[PDB]
DNA sequence: GTGTAATCTACTGACATCAGAGTTCTTAGA
DNA sequence: TCTAAGAACTCTGATGTCAGTAGATTACACT
């Protein structure tokens, strides 16, 4: 996979293997980044650690659910994100959830 | 030949579970190593021991540059980097093909690596790798300029250097300049100003104790970078006056050094370029020259060689020096023509100061000529008198000849060197004694 | 400590004994000179000690045996012999497994020590008084190879 | 620093008051600039700092690619800034509130654990509290007790526990207050004692000779009946030798252009030595030690003039 | 003992049948009992004193792991320096569904030998290389008699064990939990060095202390020299130093890896790079410029030679608390330098104890280092609670302040109290005593910022978030000294704030 | 020369520590 | 009508320290 590439991730959780979602994330290439700063895409954990707490106390990244991403390496082209895709957002995408949803 | 075996189960040693209990067994496994391809003699199974040792798929360099994340293989590090000097001597530049790696396996294990332990080795071979393939074009591809550039960069990283590790990087500095003088062309002025200002630091210092090993390392760099790039009658009364200055100060023992390293660089370095040093020699004659002799009978089998070059070195350069001018008689009716005669008149001195001795009644044969042309031919004749009684001895066996009629023999030579006419009358003896050498 | 047993035992091996429970329990620890020092001092007494083969395999004496340093091989491999009557089959082929090696070695008084231990194998393990040991034909097999 | 601080005890008797520093480690005012030979510039050198990866010396981009790390064991949390803030333990503020009051002896002199010594006085213009910290003073004072009290001089600062004194000078009243140890601080070693001295054994030779020395050399004695003793050597008053040394060195160097520095001056050593008549009564009763003591030899090291002429 | 050394403590819990699940009631279980405490002690010695050594060994499992493949004993992690990646594991085992993996990865509980069991843990400490400053072994079951059924592997029990004890290891165990059961003078009166059901000496060691430790390390050992010729050796200690946080290692963002600073000095006129020999230090006084070399900012300061100069001998009233500097030092004689000296110093001691009179010296902790004016404070040991320890005998080291350190105080006057609300205050000062011990309080900074770190490191779902005896507990001053504030209110207080 | 000692000097882990630099607060303040 | 200067504290980085370890250097020594 191509596609993942150039777009840059953070596996901050996820003990489904942990140390696994990254490397099946290495097949299709997604850039592995181990502390999400403000350059990344968003951050995936498949819980909640202290650290996600942290970053939930600063909104300026976007927190995904772990089930998201294994349907976008299910459809073998990546999904851009939708309300249940995420579990928590950035003021950038709340600002843009402001024309894009209802409250 | 079992090197391909133990080579094989070392790159296996990578992998395994218990790094910190892998590491005995590779390092004792890659000294295995070098005890059998060091003794090896058939020129045959060298080579196949070369090429395994340097090998791609494998091998030792291999086993280095991937080994270089972990800290649990430092003892294998230092041990598979020594191996690789010893190597460089047994086979002197039949490594030819291999150069190139060598040199990147050297800098990437300075750069990579913590502990000097791993460090001192590593420059030491580079030192070794340098000295060794000095005519051979590859001298070119090592991009020689790069490396100055890196190491000149960790000369400044705030001294955190350890010691030992400065006085090897000291080494490469300068012995970087002999190889391939030209890429330092545009370079050199800055090494010289390093060298002397961090020597000054080191030895004029006010409060901190010389850090006696950093020092000798500065030094020696020294010397291996006046070998081009002189210092003399250009800028002399700055430069060669602080190089100078710096040398009598680490001549002087102003007091009773235990170590060595640090006497013995300063007299090689004198050694090998006095010729820099010959306008202020002169200035210190007495105290150069006394302190000379009284350094030249310590025990140390390698600074008594030291000290022979030196005083060979000191006493050329000034007789050199009095050829041209005509003022330094207070200096040789004064000190020279009668300290090293009275040596000789009198003493019951070494073989070995004797020898010197003479070699200095000999040297001055060029100021004797331009002060009075009527001692030339009668230090020749109490010379060859000298000779006379030296050789008809009657066979006194072990003892005469050991070093001197070597000596004498140089002496007449020098004298004969500047004699205007031919004391015919004595020639044949001469002759004679130059059978009696052979 | 190690350097004043080995001096005691030199020439007395009963003095030993009280002392060999740290004797092993060091034996890891040291490296270089002292270790030959220290299985020299395992030497003077192997003879006796019960339960030995557990004891030796604790620390990496099949490790330890691999090192190329003449005296310390030579006591290891000596080691090998004393034990050698005492030790059941289906670990003398482990600890074999290490001893033939020593064909490619150089010293030769190594060898030398080598050969010994394979001509004990030979001698007492031809034909063994039962064919189920697959572990005793193996190390007939292995000995009769390295000794032709 | 005029600091007025809200003195609290209990959760409802609030007292202004004002804190003062008495002693502090000076540190001397403006640093060595650092400037280049021979062009005697400031601005023409940086102190850059740049952070480079160990693997092919990567240089990593020097304000936003580096977070702070802690070692736990063996390995490295990668913590960072933010949680930093977000985790680092808050306080209310000032909070200059008594813990308790315990007995002088409950404290002691060995354990102050400051980096300085406050002086703890009344906001001005407020007579009534005034009057009431006076009250306080005295009442710790006669009944020999001592006050210990959070202290934190803000936010962001770390908060602070230790004694406060109080004291008492015809002139004024004063409380003072001195860090004293959280526990993580203070250390514990088990120091073999000394009056099992079965290899030591001070003979009653030495002992009346340390007697004969220690009073001999008293560097303090009673004077005008008034028990003042000779306390010739303050050394309260006494101005910092390292000062002292700077300033001159500052001077020398300026009413010259370069010649090489001088020796201290004989004053200051004067200055630093006990005064003299101590050294006078000092040499028959150490001249009796010489003859009663083992004094086994010791080493010591060198210098520039290891290698320096002259 | 040798300071390189390091302390050892090996772990070794009975995993028989016998208390993986004995769970008599419903409030604990000797399993998670034993793992609680080792978790626990763990997590305390990472902070603590993260150089030491640990390891954690079961027995009587059914699968089988060791060096020396024997049977029923398991080696869950050998002797190393503690660290998360330990934590984790043995946190995968607490709980039922973590009894559950417990006993379905290694076993229910198999067949043993206690005298095989040390044996395995004998060669545990065998195997490590650093040198080991004690050596402790704790088991953890509570079979109070290992077995009583076949002798002959008591006997070889009780022989090992000696041996253990004479090869330098010292084994403690902390009898858990039996019904009955709970005796050890049945095998272990001679193993170990009355009796109930549950251990006290298990409770400290979840008492989870996180403070951090360094042995009898010399500050610096220097030569007090009582004139130019009598000298004598000491060893200028510390005894109480502000434990700052560990100072934190800076890493990069996709790789965690150290970053190693590179910090340079260069030009700016051009791309050159000053090396440390081309640069000088400078000064702006009296609009002149100032240059030293910087050698010579250094020897601005020498002023004497490394060492302490005792001049004279003071009244120990005059040496006033009233102005301390810095933490004080402590003085004890180190008998290597000067051989006798410890008399001396004993002299010393002893006489200025008894004449009531302290020592003013001259203070050079280094070289290059101006002097302070310190005083020899002598200090008797006391011992009386249970002869240890407590404040150790010899001199202190007040250093007493100078000239330029006394702030003058911006001069305020005076207003007595009346004797009415002193003599009042007399019981306000009276109710709130509280008896101060030294290790009363903790930092609630340094402890927070330590727990904060263990709770990132393991994954925790919370912060710990530790309530710390600094903040005062206002209820208890509300209460225990009655409503006195309005009195004190209407005796000294009118009604401006 | 050759070979074995004895022993100085090194480096490192580790711990204090000055200084140096980053940061918030009062007065004097357009 | 408000803008610097010092303050202060904490924090970071080097300098120097101490114990330990072990290497290599240097003395000693062989009839």
């Amino acid at each position: 996979s191509n596609i993942f590439e150039d777009v840059e991730f953070c596996v901050m959780s996820g003990t489904q293997p942990k140390p696994d979602l990254e490397n099946r994330i290495a097949e299709f290439g997604g850039y592995i980044v181990q502390n999400p700063g403000p350059d990344t895409y968003c951050v995936i954990a498949g819980s909640e650690n202290i650290r996600v707490k942290n970053i939930i106390l600063s909104n300026k990244h976007d927190v995904v659910k772990p089930a998201w991403l294994l349907e976008c390496f299910k459809t073998k082209s990546f999904v851009p994100w939708q309300p249940r895709f995420m579990i928590h957002m950035c003021p950038s995408t709340k600002e843009h959830f402001a024309r894009e949803y209802d409250c | 030949a079992g090197v391909r075996c133990s080579l094989l189960r070392l790159q296996e040693t990578l992998s395994a579970a218990d790094r910190c209990g892998a590491a005995l067994a590779g390092h004792q496994l890659i000294r295995g190593l070098g005890q059998e391809c060091v003794l090896s003699s058939s020129p045959a199974v060298l080579a196949l021991q070369t090429s395994l040792v340097f090998s791609r798929d494998f091998g030792l360099l291999v086993f280095v540059r991937k080994s270089l994340n972990s800290i649990e293989f430092r003892e294998c590090r230092e041990e598979i980097l020594k191996f690789l000097c010893i190597f460089l001597e047994k086979m002197g530049q039949k490594i030819a093909p291999y150069s190139v790696e060598i040199k990147n396996t050297c800098t990437s294990v300075y750069t990579k690596d913590r502990a000097a332990k791993c460090k001192i080795p590593a420059l030491d071979l580079l030192i070794k790798l340098l000295q060794t393939f000095r005519s051979s074009r590859l001298m070119d591809e090592f991009k020689i300029g790069e490396l100055f550039s890196k190491f000149y960069g960790e000369l400044a990283l705030k001294k955190k250097i350890p010691d030992t590790v400065l006085e090897k990087v000291y080494e490469l500095l300068g012995l970087l300049g002999e190889v391939h003088p030209s890429e330092m062309i545009n370079n050199a002025e800055n090494l010289f100003r390093a060298f002397l200002g961090e020597l000054k630091t080191q030895m004029t210092s006010a409060v901190r104790e010389p850090k006696l090993p950093v020092l000798a390392g500065c030094l020696k760099g020294l010397s291996s970078l006046l070998c081009n790039f002189t210092k003399s009658m250009e800028e002399d009364p700055q430069t060669s006056r602080e190089i100078f200055n710096f040398v009598l100060k680490a001549i002087r023992p102003q007091i009773d050094l235990k170590r060595y390293a640090v006497p013995s660089a300063g007299l090689r370095l004198f050694a090998l370029h006095a010729s820099q040093f010959s306008t202020c020699l002169l200035d210190n004659y007495v105290s150069l020259f006394e302190v000379l002799l009284k350094w030249c009978a310590h025990t140390n089998v390698e600074l008594k060689k030291a000290a022979l070059s030196a005083l060979e070195s000191f006493l050329k350069q000034v007789s050199n020096m009095v050829a041209k001018n005509a003022e330094m008689h207070k200096n040789k009716l004064q000190y020279f023509m009668e300290q090293f005669y009275g040596i000789i008149r009198n003493v019951d001195s070494n073989n070995k100061e004797l020898s010197i001795a003479i070699r200095g009644y000999g040297l001055f044969a060029g100021p004797c000529k331009v002060i009075n042309a009527k001692d030339v031919d009668f230090m020749y004749v109490e010379l060859i008198q000298r000779c006379k009684q030296m050789f008809l001895t009657q066979t006194d066996t072990g003892d005469d000849r050991v070093y001197q009629m070597p000596s004498f023999l140089q002496s007449v030579a020098s004298v004969l060197l500047y004699l205007d006419t031919v004391p015919e009358v004595y020639t044949p003896v001469l002759e004679h004694l130059v059978v009696m050498q052979i | 400590f190690i350097v004043c047993l080995n001096k005691v035992t030199k020439s007395f091996p009963p003095l030993a004994d009280r002392f060999m429970n740290a004797v092993f329990f060091l034996l890891p620890k040291f490296h270089g000179v002292l270790k030959t020092l220290c299985l020299e001092v395992v030497l003077c007494r192997v003879e006796g000690m019960t339960e030995l083969y557990f004891q030796l395999k604790s620390k990496d004496f099949v490790q330890v045996m691999r090192h190329r340093d003449d005296e310390r091989q030579k006591v290891c491999l000596d080691i090998i012999y004393k034990m050698m009557p005492k030790l059941k089959p289906v670990e003398l082929r482990e600890l074999l497994n290490p001893v033939v090696e020593f064909v490619s070695h150089p010293s030769t008084t190594c060898r030398e020590q080598m050969y010994n231990i394979l001509m004990w194998i030979h001698d007492n393990y031809r034909d063994p008084e039962s064919e189920t040991d697959n572990d005793s034909q193996e190390i007939f097999k292995l000995a009769k190879d390295v000794l032709i | 620093i005029h600091w007025p601080c809200r003195l609290t005890i209990g959760s409802n008797l609030s007292i202004r008051i004002a804190a003062y520093k008495s002693i502090l480690q000076e540190r001397v005012k403006k640093t060595w600039t650092v400037v280049d030979a021979k062009t005697l510039k400031k601005e023409d050198i940086q102190k850059e700092t740049v952070y480079c990866l160990n693997d092919d010396d990567e240089t990593e981009v020097l304000k936003e690619d580096i977070i702070q790390g802690f070692r736990y064991g063996s390995d490295i949390v990668p913590f960072s800034k933010v949680d930093e803030e977000q985790m680092k333990y808050k306080s209310e503020g000032k909070c200059f509130s008594v813990l308790g009051f315990c007995k002088s002896s409950q404290v002691q002199r060995r354990f102050f654990m400051g980096n300085q010594v406050l002086k703890v006085f009344a906001a001005r213009d407020d007579e009534a509290a005034a009057v009431a910290l006076s009250s306080l003073i005295h009442a710790l004072d006669d009944l020999d007790m001592v006050a210990i009290v959070r202290y934190a001089y803000d936010k962001r600062a770390n908060p602070q526990v230790g004694v406060a004194f109080p004291h008492i000078k015809h002139n004024y009243e004063c409380l003072v207050y001195v860090q004293l140890p959280f526990m993580e601080d203070l250390r514990q070693y088990m120091f073999s004692s000394l009056k099992n001295s079965k290899k030591y054994a001070p003979t009653e030779a030495q002992l009346n000779a340390v007697d004969a020395l220690i009073d001999s050399m008293s560097l303090a004695k009673k004077d005008e009946k008034t028990d003042t003793l000779e306390d010739l050597f303050p050394t309260t008053k006494i101005p910092n030798p390292r000062f002292q040394r700077l300033f001159q060195c500052l001077l020398h160097r300026a009413l010259h252009p370069r010649e090489p520095l001088p020796p201290i001056q004989q004053h200051i050593w004067n200055m630093l030595n006990p005064p003299a008549e101590v050294t006078t009564k000092s040499q028959i009763p150490l001249s009796k030690i010489k003859t009663l003591f083992p004094l086994i030899e010791a080493k010591k090291k060198d210098q520039v003039t290891a290698q320096e002429i002259f | 003992y040798k300071y390189s050394g390091r302390d050892s403590l090996i772990f070794l819990v009975d995993a028989s049948k016998a208390m993986f699940e004995s769970q008599s009631e419903d409030e604990l279980t000797p399993f998670d009992m034993s793992i609680q405490c080792i978790q626990s002690v763990y997590i305390s010695k990472i902070i603590s004193s993260d150089r030491d050594l640990l390891a954690v060994v079961f027995y009587g499992t059914e699968k089988d792991k060791n060096s020396v493949n024997f049977k029923n004993i398991y080696v869950l992690q050998e002797l190393d320096n503690p660290g998360a990646k330990r934590i984790l594991e043995l946190d995968q085992f607490k709980g039922q569904q973590g009894q559950k993996r417990f006993q379905d990865m290694m076993g229910h509980g198999s067949d043993y030998s206690l005298s095989e069991v040390l044996w395995v843990c004998a060669n545990l400490f065998s195997d490590v290389q650093f040198k080991m400053s004690h050596k402790r072994i704790m088991l953890f079951t509570n079979e109070d008699n290992p077995h009583g059924n076949d002798s002959a592997k008591a006997s070889r029990a009780r022989t090992k064990a000696g041996d253990l004890r004479d090869t330098g290891i010292f084994l403690d165990l902390m009898h858990l939990k039996k019904p009955g059961g709970f005796d050890i003078s049945l095998f272990y009166r001679d193993i170990i060095s009355v009796h109930f059901e549950e251990s006290s000496k298990l409770e400290d060691l979840l008492r989870k202390v996180r403070a951090k430790e360094t042995r009898k390390r010399a500050l610096s050992r220097l030569k007090l020299k009582l004139n130019k010729d009598i000298v004598i050796s000491v060893g200028i200690y510390n005894l109480v130093q502000k434990a700052l946080k560990p100072p934190p290692i800076k890493l990069y963002r996709e790789t965690n890896e150290p970053v190693k600073t590179k910090t340079r000095t260069f030009n700016t006129s051009t791309g050159g790079l000053l090396l440390p020999s081309d640069t000088k230090r400078s000064q702006i006084y009296g609009s002149r410029q100032i240059i030293l070399e910087k050698e010579e900012t250094e020897e601005l300061k020498r002023f004497d030679d490394p060492g302490l100069m005792l001049m004279g001998f003071k009244p120990l009233v005059l040496l006033k608390k009233h102005h301390y500097l810095r933490p004080s030092l402590f003085v004890y004689p180190e008998e290597s330098l000067v051989i006798g000296s410890s008399t001396l110093f004993s002299a010393l001691l002893i006489k200025c104890l008894e004449k009531e009179v302290a020592a003013l010296c001259r203070y050079t902790p280094r070289r290059n280092i101006p002097p302070y004016f310190v005083a020899l404070v002598p200090q008797e040991e006391e011992l009386d609670d249970q002869k240890i320890q407590v404040t150790p005998p010899g001199f202190q080291l007040v250093f007493l302040p100078f000239a330029d350190d006394k702030r003058k105080m911006p001069f305020t006057e005076k207003i007595m109290a009346t004797p009415e609300q002193v003599g009042k205050m007399k019981a306000i000062v009276e109710k709130l005593r509280f008896t101060y011990r030294s290790d009363s309080f903790e930092n609630p900074v340094l402890q927070q910022h330590f727990r904060n770190l263990e709770a990132l490191a393991l994954d925790l779902m919370e912060p710990e978030q530790a309530v710390d005896l600094t903040l005062p507990k206002v209820e208890a001053m509300n209460k225990r000294l009655g409503s006195l504030v309005d009195e004190f209110k209407e005796l000294v207080y009118p009604p401006d704030y």
